[PDB]
C-alpha cells in the first residue's frame, strides 16, 4: 500500500538548454587540400556511419527564428575568416594616387580602368610606376574631372589580399554536442520550421553543411521532399524575412568568359601582390543563364503557395530590390574565387492575378570585398587566369514583403537578404539542441533496508 | 532488440525501466579552438561529477537505480501505480514533479544523512 | 536552523557532525584568463577526484563518515571519547593527528586490503 | 617487502593479486604549453572517470576486485585454476582473453542489471 | 571498551595555503561601458546577494604583510594595463627632431612649448610641418642652447597611445576562489593587520576593489570603523612603509581649469594622434584643494595614535620627501584620465611637541608615462578638451620613517610609496585564503562488519 | 567446480600505444640562466630522487626506428626554437647592396669581406654609410665582376637576429608521461636498437637529454657500456642511416682563434644589430684537434663490430660525403653561440684489408643559418667578442653505404646525417612509451551474492 521515493539515472528526458558545440569536417578533406578558408586543423574527422535513432511516439516543439548555434555558426565562420586573414599579406603601400584611363576594348565600356602607380622597389628609398587593371567599382575618383582616383577602403582601412594557395570552395561541416547534449531532427518532410514535430530523430552530429554565402537567393543547399516550404516568424509581419525552400533545384550557370592574365609584383622583402594584365582576346560582360521554362514553373509554384497564407483574392506583384548598397540589391555570390554581383530584375518582373529560352542577366566584379558588412575589414580578391564557369543548384529563396496601405487586394515581394545568419537557418531549420537530465524520481513499493 | 539513444522516450516508463545503460555510457562519451573543445569536455566532466555526487549523497552512488527510505506524499501525485508505469511517460512525468524536485531532494539528502547517523549511533554501542 | 559553510568549525566536533553535507556541495561548487579559470576548474575538479579515490581505496566510497576494522592506537592519543566529543574543536584536533595522519592512513589502505582480501577467499570456498 | 609501479608484471598473477594498489594510487597521479599539459591532465582524468564508471556499472565501484555472477565459459579459457594462478602471467593472459574482453563486458553489465532489477522487484512486494 | 578509526568526509578544517583566484565584475559594468581599461570579458557577473558567514568561536591569525593574493593583484593589473595596451596605435614616427618655442600666454611660464615638426603625410615620401602644445616635463633638450627637443623615451623604448574611447575609471573588482579553497575575512574592527581576529566570517568573494593607482595618499579606498589604523610589518624597522587608516575620509578637488582643444592628425594609414592645440582663455596652474581645518585634526589624531607606538615624551616631524624621481616625491595619480603630479610639501610642514580657509598645493602634468616604475613601456596620454574636475576621498596615507641617531627624542615621517602593491594591501588587509581539507580521523565506538 | 568471473584493477598490464608527454628541466636551470634557447618556463622542476623499478621476469620488444616520442621531439624543440625567435630583431632593412672588398690581412684568403652599405639612421629619410666583416659563405654575388654583393637569404626570406643575451647552450630535458602512462627503459647493455630486452625498468621521466644539434658526428651523447653498438632498421639496405654508439668518448677541442670585435648599429627605434668590427691581431682558420692513435684504435674497433654483420673476406673503405649542400657534408654545430662547417675528410680516409700526433681540420663560419633544412626560415649568429675554445666527446657516428654492384667484396661507408630526428633517435633507442589497461578478468571460484 505505501510507496516510496526511488532515484533513477539514465532517464531519457531533455530539456531545451543553449550550449556549444565543435565542427567536425571529412577524411578526405584532409588528404591534402588544406590550403582552403574553411579548412580547419581543429574539426575533427567525421564519425564513420554515424547514428541516427529514430524517437518513435515523441513530439517536440522545434522553433528556428530564435534558435541557437546560429549565431554561433556566424561567429564560428567569422572567426574562420580573420584566421585565414591573418598570415596573408596586409596592402599598405597601395594606397598611393592611380592615374587610370579607359580602356578602348579595340579589335563593359568605362568598366575595365588601366591605372598607373608608383610603386616601392627592393630598394625603399627608390619607386617605379607600373599599370595594373581595375573595375570601375573598386576605384573611386579623388576630384571631379575625372584624372586622379584613390581605393575605395583607402581613408576607411587597410585591404588584406587573399593568399593565392588558398580555395574558396564551400566543404561540409559537420556539428557535433559534447557529452550530456544531444541534437533533434526534425524528420517530418512537410514541417514549415515552427511548431510541433511528430516524426523526431537524434543524432550526434548534423550532416554536413557547406556554408554557402549569397544573398537573394540560396546555392547548393537542401532541398524539401515533397512541398514547396515557406519559412517566416510572422508571416504578417512584413519586416520579417520570408525563406522559400524547392523541392527541385535550379541549374545556375554563371560563366565569366575573358581571358585573364595574372602579374606577381614585388611590393616589399617577401610580399608579392597579383594584379590584372592585359585582356587575351574581347572583353566581355559577365552573366548567368537561367532555363525560362523551369524559372517560370518554380514562380507559379510559389505563387500558388503563396495563395494559401494570404487572402484568396489578391493579385501578387514580384519586383526587384528597391535600393541600397550592392550587395544586397544584386545576388552577390562566390564563383571560383572571383566574387559576382549580379542583376536580378529579370527574375522578379512578373505580376499574377488572382485567376528552350535563356533568361540571361548582367553581373559585375569587384574586388575590394566588405563581407558580412563589416567596417574596417576588407579584403582584396586576386585575379585568377583564363575563363571562369560555375554551375550551381537554386534550393532557396529569400523575399522580403513591402507595407501595403490597408487591403489594397495587392501584395509585393522584393529579393532581401543581408543577414547571412538566415542562410544557416535554411539549413539547420530540422535542429536542436537539448540537454539531458538524467535524474529521475519515480514512487515506488520497494523499500530499501536498514 | 537493442534501443538506441533515446529510444524508449516515448515508451511507457516501466518498458523506458530497461534501458538506463545507454543513456549512462553516452553521459561522458567523446589555439582557440582547442580552448573551446577543453572547456566543453571541462564542462560535460564536472557536470558528471556533480550528477555523481548527487548520487552518492543520496546512498545511491555506483548503482542504476537505487530505493529510499522517504514515503512517498500524495500532494506530489495522487497517481496510481499503475498508470504511471504503463500508460506514463517520462518527459510529461518530469513536467508533473518540476514542481517538487528540489522538495523530494532535500528529503532525500535528509533521510539518508538521519540512516546513516542512526548506523553509526547503532554501531557505536556494538 | 540551517548552517552556512564552515559554521561549526569553532563548534565542538560531536555538534560539527551534523553538517558535513554543506562542505561536500561546496568541494566542487562553481585566451590567457580562459587558461587560468580552466587549470584551476581542473585543479578543483582533480583533487576532489583524488579525495573520493583515497575514500574509495578504506571501503568508504558513497558515504558521508564511514566505520573501519583497525583499532585505535594510544599512542596516537590517550584522551577520553568525552573530552573529544563534546570540548574538542576539530582544528586543534587535526593539529594534534597531523603526526600519525599518514600512518592512519596506511594503516586503513592495509586493513581494507585485507578483509576484502578475506572476503574473496571465504566466498572462493561458497 | 613494498614492491614498486608495475613490480609483479613478471610474476605470476596470485601473486600480482597483492599489489593493486600501487598501479590505482598511479592512474590519477601528477600558453600552448599550457594547452597541452592541460589537455593530457584532462584526457588522464576522463580515463579515469571511463574506467570508473565501467567498475560502477558492474556492481563493483569502490572495491579493489569484485566478484560477480556471470558463469565462467570454458570456450574463453579451459584451463585450470592451478595453473593459471600459479604459472600464468597477467600479460599472455590479457592477449589470450583479448578475444572475449567485450563478450564478457557485456555478459557483466547484463548479470548486474537483471540481479539488480530483480532486487529491486523482490523488495517491491516488501 | 575498545575503540576504531572513523573516516570523515567533509570536515570543517582548513590550512594555509597560496592559490591562484579569479576575477569577477558587477553586471552593470556590461550595460555597455566595455571602453574601460579594467573593462574584463573574462571576469564573470558578481554572483547576487553573496553569502557572508560569520565562524563563531574561530580565531585565525592574519597576516597581510607575507599574504598571497598581492603579487597576484599586481601580475592581473600589469597584464590588464598590458592588454589594453596592444590594439592601441604605437608612436614610432614621432621621434622626430622637434623646434619648440617658449609660450607668451597673453590676454606656468615655460612650462608651456609651442613644438613644431615634420610628420609623414598620407604619402611615405611626403613630410608636412605642424606644430603641437607639450609639457615641459615630458620633453628633454637635444643640446645646451634650448632650441632642438626631443621626446624623453626617445632613446629608451616606443611609446603607444591611449586608445581615446578607453577610461581610466577604477571599477570594482571582486576575488572569488575556486572549488575547495575559501576567503576568511576578519571583523575584528580594530585589527592592526597582523596576529589574531576574533571575529572571523567566510566569503566567496571579496567585496569590490577600486584599483586606484597612487602614491603618498590613497584615494576612494575603504574606512576604518572605530579608530585611526597603523600598520606595519615592523614598526622599529624605518626601512618598511607604514599604512595609516582612517576613520573618516577627507574630500580632495582636483581640477585642471584650462580650456583644451584636441587636434586629430593622421600618421599613417588608420593612424590618428591626437594633439593639444590653442588654449581657450587664460593659462592657470592646476590644482588640489583640502579643507584646512579637517587636515589639521587628521594630522592631530595620527600624530596621537603615533605617540603610543613610540616614546611618549619624543616630538614628531613631519617633512616632504627627500628626493628621487617625480612619480614617488609628488603624488601621482589619475583624474579624468590626466595624470596629475601634486607637490606635497604643505601637508607635510608640521612638527608637534610631546605637550574656512583652504590648503591649496600646485599639481604638474606629465604625458609620458612609466607606470609599475617600467622600463622600457611607456604610454602617451591624449588631452582631453575642456576643463576636468575630481573629487575623492582620503581613505589611507603612506609614511617612511628615517633613522634617527640613538634616542633623540624625535621621530620624522616623510611620505613615501613607490610599491603599488601597498595600494592593494591597504584593501586587501582583512582578507586570506585557506585550502579545505575535508577529510578526517576520529576515534569511536563503531566497527565495521565483516 | 564452478567458475565466476572476476573483476580485477589495478592490474599490471600494458599495451602499445602513441601518445605527448611532457618536459621537465633541472632546477638548477631555474637559478637564472632563463637567457636560454632552450629554457623553458612550462618545463616543470625535475622530480628529486627519480624512481627506477626493475620488472624482473619481463621480456618487451623494443624498436626505435618507428618509435614515437621522436617526432614530438623534433616538434618541440622546433617550437621551442621558433618562441625563442619571435620576440627578437627582424633584419628586413638590412636587405641593401653591399661594396665588399677583400681583406689585406698584414701584419683566409677571401673568407674575410669589409662590406660597407647605407643603413637608415635615426631619421627615417636620412641614411648613413657604414662597413662590416662579413664572410664568403654568407655574401653571394649580384653581378659577375665582384663588386655588388647582396645577403643569400635576400630573395628567400627575412632573417632575425639571436638575441645577445640568449645563450645556444644544450640543457638536459626529461620527458615525463601523463598519469595512466609508462616509459619503459631496455637496461641490457648489449642492446643494438630493436627487438626483444630480457632486462626491462620503468621510469616516471627519462633521464635528462642535451638536444645536441650535429651532422657526422654526435656530440656531449651517453656511451655504451660494454662494446661497440651498431644500430640499423634494416642492415642489407643501404638507404637506411647506420648509428654506431662508442663505449669510450673521444676529446674534440674546437677553437676558433681570432679576436673579435662586436661592434652595435642603431637600425631602427629600439632596434640594434651587432656587427663584426676590425680583427685584433692575427687572421687564422679555425680548426679542430682529435688525437692520432685514439681515432685510429675507434677506426680500427668499428671496421671489426662492422665485420661481423656483413661476409667476413670484405674490405671497407672510408671516404667523405660526395656532395650536397654544406650542412650535411661538414660536420655543422654549436660552439660558444657561433656555428662551425668543419670539413671531416681526413676522418674518413683509410680502408681496411680482410686481413702524440693529432689530426687537424679546416672549419669555416656561417652567420646566415637555415637549421633543420627549412626554407623561408633563417637565422643570423651575432659575433662574440675574443676567442671560442669548446672541448667536447665524440659518443656516436653517422655513417650511410654506398650501393656496390653485386658482391665486389667491398662496402664503402660516408658520413651523412641531415635528418636530426636520428639525432635524438640515438639518445631515446632504450625508452618506450606503453599505455596501462587497469581493467582485467580471471576465473576464481568466488561468487557474488543476491
Ligand atoms: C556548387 O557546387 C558545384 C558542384 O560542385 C560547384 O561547381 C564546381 O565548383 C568547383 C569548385 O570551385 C569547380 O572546380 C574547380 O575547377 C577548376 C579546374 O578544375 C576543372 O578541371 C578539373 C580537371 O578536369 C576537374 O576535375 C574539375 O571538375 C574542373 O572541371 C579550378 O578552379 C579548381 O581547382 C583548384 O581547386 C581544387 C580544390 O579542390 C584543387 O584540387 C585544384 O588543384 C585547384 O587548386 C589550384 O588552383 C587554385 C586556384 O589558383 C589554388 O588556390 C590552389 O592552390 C591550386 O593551385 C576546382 O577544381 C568546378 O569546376 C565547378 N563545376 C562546374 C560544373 O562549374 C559550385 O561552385 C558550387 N557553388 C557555390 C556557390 O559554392
Ligand atoms: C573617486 O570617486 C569619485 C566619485 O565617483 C570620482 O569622481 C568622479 O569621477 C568620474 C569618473 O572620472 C567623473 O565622471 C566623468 O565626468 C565627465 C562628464 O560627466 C559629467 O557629466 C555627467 C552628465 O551630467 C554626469 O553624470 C557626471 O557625473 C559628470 O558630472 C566625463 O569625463 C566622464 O564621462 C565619460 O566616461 C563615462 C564612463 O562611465 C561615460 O559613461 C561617458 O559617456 C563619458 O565617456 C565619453 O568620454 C570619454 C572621454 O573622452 C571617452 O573615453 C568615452 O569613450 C566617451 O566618449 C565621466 O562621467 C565624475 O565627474 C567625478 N566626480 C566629481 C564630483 O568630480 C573620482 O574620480 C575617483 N577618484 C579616483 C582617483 O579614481
Ligand atoms: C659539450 O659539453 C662541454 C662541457 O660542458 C661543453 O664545453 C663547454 O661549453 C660551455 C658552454 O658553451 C662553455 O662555457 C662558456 O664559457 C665562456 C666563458 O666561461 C669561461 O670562464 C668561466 C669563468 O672561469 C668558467 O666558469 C667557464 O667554464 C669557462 O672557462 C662563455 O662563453 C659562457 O658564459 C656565458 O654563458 C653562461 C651560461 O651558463 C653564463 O652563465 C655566463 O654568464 C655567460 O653568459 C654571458 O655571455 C653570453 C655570451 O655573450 C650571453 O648570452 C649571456 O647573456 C651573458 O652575458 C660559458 O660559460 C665552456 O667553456 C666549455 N668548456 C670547454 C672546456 O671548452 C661543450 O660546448 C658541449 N658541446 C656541445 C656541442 O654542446
Ligand atoms: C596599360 O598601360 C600601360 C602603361 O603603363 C601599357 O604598357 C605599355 O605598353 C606599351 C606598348 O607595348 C609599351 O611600350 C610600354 O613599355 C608599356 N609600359 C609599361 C609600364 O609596361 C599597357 O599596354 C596598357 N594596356 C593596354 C591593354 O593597352
Ligand atoms: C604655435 O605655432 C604655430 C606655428 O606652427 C602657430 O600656428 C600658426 O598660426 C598663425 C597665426 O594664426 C597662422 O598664420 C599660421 O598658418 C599657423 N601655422 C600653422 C602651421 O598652423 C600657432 O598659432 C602657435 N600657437 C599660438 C598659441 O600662438
Ligand atoms: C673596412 O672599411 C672601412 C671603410 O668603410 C674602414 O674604416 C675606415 O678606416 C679609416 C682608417 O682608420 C678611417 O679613416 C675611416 O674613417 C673609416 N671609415 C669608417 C666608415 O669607419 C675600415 O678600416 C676597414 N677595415 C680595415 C681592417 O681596414
Ligand atoms: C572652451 O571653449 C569653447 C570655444 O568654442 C567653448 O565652446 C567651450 O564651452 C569651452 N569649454 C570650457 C570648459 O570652458
Amino acid at each position: 500500500g505505501n510507496l516510496w521515493v526511488t532515484v533513477y539515472y539514465g532517464v531519457p528526458v531533455w530539456r531545451e538548454a543553449e550550449t556549444t558545440l565543435f565542427c567536425a569536417s571529412d577524411a578526405k578533406a584532409y588528404d591534402r587540400e588544406v590550403h582552403n578558408v574553411w579548412a580547419t586543423h581543429a574539426c575533427v574527422p567525421t564519425d564513420p556511419n554515424p547514428q541516427e535513432i529514430v524517437l518513435e511516439n515523441v513530439t517536440e516543439n522545434f522553433n528556428m527564428w530564435k534558435n541557437d548555434m546560429v549565431d554561433q555558426m556566424h561567429e564560428d565562420i567569422i572567426s574562420l575568416w580573420d584566421q585565414s586573414l591573418k598570415p596573408c599579406v596586409k596592402l599598405t603601400p597601395l594606397c598611393v594616387t592611380l592615374d587610370c584611363k579607359a580602356f578602348n576594348s579595340s579589335s563593359a565600356m568605362q568598366e575595365m580602368k588601366n591605372c598607373t602607380f608608383n610603386i616601392t622597389t627592393s630598394v625603399k628609398g627608390k619607386r617605379q610606376q607600373e599599370h595594373a587593371l581595375f573595375y570601375k567599382l573598386d576605384i573611386v575618383p579623388l576630384n571631379k574631372n575625372g584624372r586622379q582616383y584613390r581605393l575605395i577602403n583607402c581613408n576607411t582601412s587597410t585591404i588584406t589580399q587573399a593568399c593565392p594557395k588558398v580555395s574558396f570552395d564551400p566543404i561540409p561541416i559537420h556539428y557535433c554536442t559534447p557529452a550530456g547534449y544531444a541534437i533533434l531532427k526534425c524528420n517530418n518532410k512537410t514541417f514549415n520550421g515552427t511548431g510541433p514535430c511528430n516524426n523526431v530523430s537524434t543524432v550526434q552530429c548534423t550532416h554536413g553543411i557547406k556554408p554557402v554565402v549569397s544573398t537573394q537567393l540560396l546555392l547548393n543547399g537542401s532541398l524539401a521532399e515533397e512541398d514547396i516550404i515557406i519559412r517566416s516568424e510572422n508571416l504578417t509581419n512584413n519586416a520579417k524575412t520570408i525563406i522559400v525552400h524547392l523541392n527541385e533545384s535550379v541549374e545556375i550557370v554563371c560563366v565569366r568568359p575573358n581571358n585573364m592574365t595574372r602579374k606577381s609584383i614585388r611590393i616589399g622583402p617577401g610580399q608579392t601582390f597579383y594584379a590584372l594584365n592585359e585582356i587575351i582576346g574581347d572583353i566581355r560582360q559577365a552573366h548567368c543563364n537561367i532555363s525560362k521554362e523551369k524559372w517560370n514553373n518554380t514562380l507559379h509554384r510559389v505563387w500558388k503557395k503563396l495563395v494559401e497564407h494570404f487572402p484568396n483574392k489578391t493579385t501578387i506583384r514580384f519586383d526587384r530590390h528597391s535600393g541600397g548598397d550592392l550587395e544586397i540589391t544584386t545576388h552577390s555570390f562566390n564563383c571560383g574565387g572571383e566574387f559576382f554581383y549580379c542583376n536580378t530584375s529579370g527574375l522578379f518582373n512578373i505580376t499574377y492575378n488572382s485567376n528552350t529560352k535563356v533568361i540571361t542577366l548582367p553581373c559585375r566584379i569587384k574586388q575590394i570585398i566588405n563581407m558580412w558588412q563589416e567596417v574596417g575589414r576588407a579584403m582584396y580578391a586576386p585575379p585568377i587566369a583564363g575563363n571562369i564557369t560555375c554551375t550551381s543548384n537554386i534550393t532557396g529563396l529569400l523575399l522580403t514583403r513591402d507595407g501595403g496601405n490597408n487591403s489594397t487586394e495587392t501584395e509585393t515581394f522584393r529579393p532581401g537578404g543581408g543577414d547571412m545568419r538566415d542562410n544557416w537557418r535554411s539549413e539547420l531549420y530540422k535542429y536542436k539542441v537539448v540537454e539531458i537530465k538524467p535524474l529521475g524520481i519515480a514512487p515506488t513499493g520497494c523499500k530499501r533496508r536498514v | 532488440v537493442f534501443l538506441g539513444f533515446l529510444g524508449a522516450a516515448g515508451s511507457t516508463m516501466g518498458a523506458a525501466s530497461n534501458t538506463l545503460t545507454v543513456q549512462a555510457r553516452q553521459l561522458l562519451s567523446g589555439t582557440v579552438w582547442g580552448i573551446k573543445q577543453l572547456q566543453t569536455r571541462v564542462l560535460a566532466i564536472e557536470r558528471y561529477l556533480e550528477v555523481q555526487q548527487l548520487l552518492g549523497l543520496w546512498g545511491c552512488s555506483g548503482k542504476l537505480i537505487c530505493c529510499t527510505a522517504v514515503p512517498w506524499n500524495s500532494s506530489w501525485s495522487n497517481k496510481s501505480e499503475t498508470e504511471i508505469w504503463n500508460n506514463m511517460t517520462w518527459m510529461q512525468w518530469d513536467r508533473e514533479i518540476s514542481n517538487y524536485t528540489n522538495t523530494i531532494y532535500r528529503l532525500l539528502e535528509e533521510s539518508q544523512f538521519q540512516q546513516e547517523i542512526n548506523e553509526v549511533d547503532l554501531l557505536a554501542l556494538d
